[PDB]
This record gives structure tokens, C-alpha cells and sequence, in this order.
């Protein structure tokens, strides 16, 4: 139950990372575009718990099992980019040679 | 709808998209419109020059 | 300059088969279908009228889909489409950039949509056999052992 | 009668109902889209 | 356990009614914070003559 | 309903026919009948012209 | 009485078509769906109930 | 009847319009006829498949 409450609040702390226009890069580089590293390439965010005697119950690192599958990331990121493009009255679906 | 279209044509008519959307927003009694590029209409003959 | 359009007219021609018990009152349901096609080709007259152009063209298959959805129709054969003295067309294109497509009416012109009844026993097939009299193409009763 | 040139661009106009876009309505993408089965899978994997 | 959970949920719902200008604020102490959501009127509503 | 002939069923070539008058000229009504619940005057019913 | 017992054969229906697609489409899946729907149309099977 | 296939091909998402459609009969892998745009007659002893 603590994990669900903490995850709910982690989704509020990170609103500006759902609507950001930044480009995902894996190798830091200068390309005159705003870029994003691996720690922020998510559509669901999580926290680490803290209570007394945590070190005996929840050992070293457990958050890796909570990550979303890459297919969900791709789908939701694509839909958010579509929504952000639509505010300027333009979409990639109208250009055949682009796909 | 109105504001997303304005954020693209900036309120000026320079291209096919601009002529069409500026008319449909101002005059609600139109159903459909088409913009013809580099074409002229002759009233006396009722002829269109392509 | 802002002007008024130029109108082109479409006519259709097909044979139809009705469901029971509607098939016993054919003459009444030929009139219901004629008026339905006119309403389809004039989407400005009806609220929430859908569009028929796909790009700059109108296709024969989209009218055929609308006819097949009426609740009293079984199937259609020999569907044909006419556009201003062009006699059998698969896709209608604008003649001039001012052109707009509408329907044919007996009080704006003297033409209507031509609908007649399909009769099973009077059918003639137009399909020739590729081979005859040889092995692989005939029933066992018809091999004459030449 | 004179055989004048033609316009090579072929298209149609725009109607009042073709101004709607689906991606522009905020109902197309939500902030949390998970349901009951996802929460059951989550608890099973966390255990 | 039920009562404690309902109290926590009330806290969660409380934190969703803060003004949207406060939910989207940037961190003054993080030098890596940048504007990455919005464009200003000078950059959107303008056009060359 | 009891007064008809039961020898054979009315054939299709002998349906009933309906006309209306227009200054000494008769015109057909065959394609303006919506519903005939009398089935051609064999049972009591309403015809809708 | 019963005169005889006959085993039925089968015919294959070949289909030739020219289809126009929408912009947001993939021909492969669409053709898969066409084959599935036509085959279901031609040869239905009955279900057994409790 | 081809319209029974026309109306079901028109139900697949992504299909815009059908520009051409025709059917033909095959037995034993060999084409038996030339085909027809609107209807096809089946052999007495055989079941149609795709």
C-alpha cells in the first residue's frame, strides 16, 4: 500500500516530463536540440520507501521490477507527441512520403 | 479549433490552407469552399482561365 | 475573386433483388430507393451529411455500399455509373476546378436513376470454358474415349 | 475552341465538419490509464 | 487499517487541488532546470510582414 | 371470408389492379400502395393508398 | 432405403481486386484480415452446446 | 454474388474504397473459367473455399 501511495505522488511531481518536447539521446552530444537522458525516458515514475528497519525487509534495489515494458513507453510517448503536434493544426499522418 | 488554426496561419493569407480556413471561420453560413491557385474568372464570358 | 460553382450530374443503373416480404411490392420500393440516392449525393441538404470524395475523386464502390445497406435489399448486379454523357465510369473526376458533383432529377433535368428487377430464371452467363473434352476439365460422364 | 492549358493540381475543398481533429481533444491521452489487471500484475511481481 | 488508508487517500486528493500555476513551477535551485513545455506570444503570434 | 371459390388458388397473372381517374383517362396506382392487409380481398383489413 | 453415399469435393475461389487504402494503414494486416473474413464467410462451422 | 464480398471487404479498418473486384473458379489447381464481375455458378459436387 505504501508503494501505491508513493507512486501516485511521484506521478504528480513529474508532470512537466510528460509534455516535454525533448529528444531522447543515449550518448551525450551537441546537436542544437534539447536532449533527454535515460533516467527521464519514462511515462510512469516511482519512489523509494522509507520506514524503520527497511534494510531487513526491502533489500538493496527493488525498483527494477516496476518499470513499464518498452512497448507501452513507445505507444504512450507517440500519443503524447501526437497531441502536442495537434495544437498547431498539424500531424504526420497527412504526408505519405514521410511514413 | 479556432486557436489551433490561428497558431498556424498567423491571421494572414499566403497559401491554399490559409484562404480556406480564414473563410470558414468568419462566415458560418458557408458549407464548403475551394481555393484555386493562379486562376482567373471572366465575368462577361463566364469562362475560367486556368 | 469569389464565384459560384458549376454542377455535374450523376446517373446510376442496376438490377436488384429484394428480401421477402418486400419483394411482392416492388414498384413501391423502387421509389424509396430513388429518393434515397438523391439525398446521398447532396450532403449539404442534410445535417451531419458525410463526404464522398477521397482526394479529388468519387468511386463507384461507395454508392454500391450505400445501396447494399438498405434493409430490404438482398444483392445487386450490373452496376453502372454515368457522368454528363460519359457512359461507364469507375471514378468521376472534376472537369474544371469549379466543378461540384450533384444528382440527376426529373424536374431539374429530364433524367432519373434506372432501377429494374432481377429475375433468376432469365439469367444468361458470360463465362467461357478454357478447355473442353480433355482430362481434368470434364465430368466422368462426358469423356467419350476418342 | 482555343485549347488552353489545364491546372495539374487535383484535390477537393474543405467542409465545416472536416475541421475536427481527434488528437486535439484532451480525452485522447490520459495521465494514468491503468486498470485492475495491471494492479494485480504489479502486486504479484513486487511480492 | 481501513481508516488509516482512507486518511491517506484524503491527503492524496488534497494535493490535487493546488493551483495549476503551482503544480508546474520550476526549481529555483537546480541549474539544470529549463523551460521545455511552452512558447510565448512573441514566438507564436508573430509573422514577417 | 366463407364465400370464395376453393377450387384453385388465384394465379399470379390475375392480380387485382388499381387506377385513378384524370379527366376521362385512367392512370395506374400500382406503385403507390404502402400496405395491403387484406391480401387482395381475401380477409378483412386496411389498404393504405 | 438409402441408394448411395457420396463424398463432396471442394472448389477454390480466386479473387482479383484493386483496393484503395487510407493514409494510416498497413497493407499486410489488412490483407490478413481480408483473407480471414472471407474464409469465415465461405465455410462456417457449427457449435456444440451443453 | 460479388456484392456479398464487396460489403465485407468494405468493413475492414483502413480500406477506403474498392476500385476493382472479380472472382474465378478453380478445381484441381486449374482455372476452369474466365471469371465474371457480378456472379459465379458453382459445380454440383463441390463446396466453395478460399
Amino acid at each position: 500500500f505504501d508503494q501505491l501511495l508513493a507512486s501516485y505522488l511521484a506521478q504528480l511531481s513529474h508532470i512537466r516530463d510528460l509534455f516535454s518536447w525533448e529528444v531522447d539521446v543515449t550518448q551525450p552530444q551537441q546537436n542544437d536540440y534539447a536532449t533527454r537522458l535515460q533516467e527521464k525516458q519514462r511515462t510512469y515514475f516511482t519512489q523509494k520507501l522509507d520506514f524503520p528497519e527497511i534494510e531487513k525487509i526491502i533489500p538493496d534495489n527493488y525498483l527494477d521490477v516496476l518499470d513499464e515494458a518498452p512497448e507501452t513507453y513507445r505507444d504512450r510517448r507517440n500519443r503524447f507527441l501526437d497531441h502536442l503536434l495537434a495544437r498547431f493544426s498539424e500531424s504526420f499522418s497527412d504526408y505519405v512520403l514521410l511514413n | 479549433i479556432r486557436i489551433s488554426e490561428r497558431l498556424r496561419h498567423k491571421g494572414r493569407a499566403v497559401a491554399i490552407f490559409d484562404y480556406e480556413r480564414l473563410v470558414l471561420e468568419k462566415f458560418p453560413q458557408i458549407y464548403k469552399v475551394r481555393c484555386i491557385n493562379h486562376g482567373q474568372f471572366d465575368d462577361a464570358q463566364e469562362q475560367l482561365y486556368e | 475573386k469569389v464565384v459560384n460553382p458549376q454542377y455535374e450530374r450523376i446517373q446510376v443503373d442496376f438490377q436488384v433483388k429484394l428480401k421477402a416480404p418486400y419483394s411482392s411490392n416492388f414498384g413501391y420500393y423502387r421509389r424509396e430507393l430513388q429518393q434515397a440516392i438523391v439525398g446521398f449525393l447532396t450532403p449539404w441538404t442534410v445535417d451531419s451529411g458525410a463526404d464522398i470524395n477521397f482526394g479529388g475523386k468519387v468511386y463507384r464502390s461507395s454508392i454500391l455500399k450505400f445501396v447494399e445497406e438498405q434493409y430490404y435489399v438482398d444483392y445487386v448486379v450490373n452496376f453502372k455509373m454515368n457522368l454528363n454523357n460519359q457512359q461507364d465510369i469507375r471514378e468521376a473526376i472534376a472537369i474544371t476546378p469549379r466543378s461540384v458533383i450533384t444528382s440527376v432529377s426529373p424536374k431539374t433535368s429530364n433524367q432519373d436513376h434506372m432501377i429494374e428487377e432481377f429475375i433468376e430464371q432469365a439469367i444468361v452467363f458470360n463465362n467461357q470454358k478454357l478447355e473442353s473434352g480433355v482430362l481434368g476439365y470434364e465430368s466422368l460422364n462426358d469423356l467419350e474415349l476418342g | 475552341n482555343r485549347d488552353l492549358p489545364k491546372n495539374p493540381l487535383i484535390r477537393d475543398g474543405v467542409s465545416q465538419r472536416q475541421r475536427q481533429v481527434s488528437a486535439l481533444s484532451p480525452a485522447s491521452i490520459g495521465v494514468d490509464e491503468r486498470d485492475l489487471a495491471d494492479f494485480l500484475v504489479l502486486v504479484y511481481r513486487l511480492s | 487499517i481501513l481508516e488509516v488508508l482512507c486518511y491517506a487517500i484524503t491527503d492524496l486528493g488534497y494535493r490535487n487541488n493546488l493551483d495549476i500555476a503551482d503544480l508546474l513551477a520550476l526549481n529555483p535551485q537546480d541549474g539544470n532546470s529549463r523551460e521545455n513545455n511552452f512558447f510565448t506570444p512573441d514566438a507564436v503570434l508573430t509573422c514577417n510582414p | 371470408e366463407e364465400t370464395a371459390d376453393i377450387s384453385l388458388r388465384r394465379q399470379e397473372e390475375y392480380k387485382l389492379q388499381w387506377y385513378y381517374l384524370k379527366d376521362n383517362a385512367w392512370e395506374s396506382l400500382g406503385d403507390r400502395i404502402v400496405n395491403d392487409a387484406s391480401n387482395g380481398l381475401v380477409t378483412s383489413g386496411i389498404i393504405n393508398l | 432405403d438409402f441408394a448411395d453415399i457420396v463424398i463432396l469435393g471442394e472448389e477454390e475461389i480466386g479473387i482479383c481486386a484493386d483496393i484503395q487504402l487510407e493514409t494510416n494503414a498497413d497493407a499486410e494486416d489488412v490483407l490478413v484480415n481480408i483473407y480471414v473474413r472471407i474464409q469465415q464467410f465461405l465455410s462456417p462451422r457449427l457449435k456444440f452446446y451443453t | 454474388h460479388t456484392s456479398d464480398l464487396y460489403q465485407e471487404i468494405l468493413q475492414v479498418p483502413g480500406v477506403s474504397a474498392i476500385k476493382k473486384l472479380s472472382i474465378a473458379n478453380y478445381i484441381n489447381g486449374l482455372r476452369q473459367t474466365q471469371g465474371h464481375p457480378w456472379y459465379l455458378q458453382l459445380t454440383d459436387q463441390y463446396r466453395p473455399v478460399l
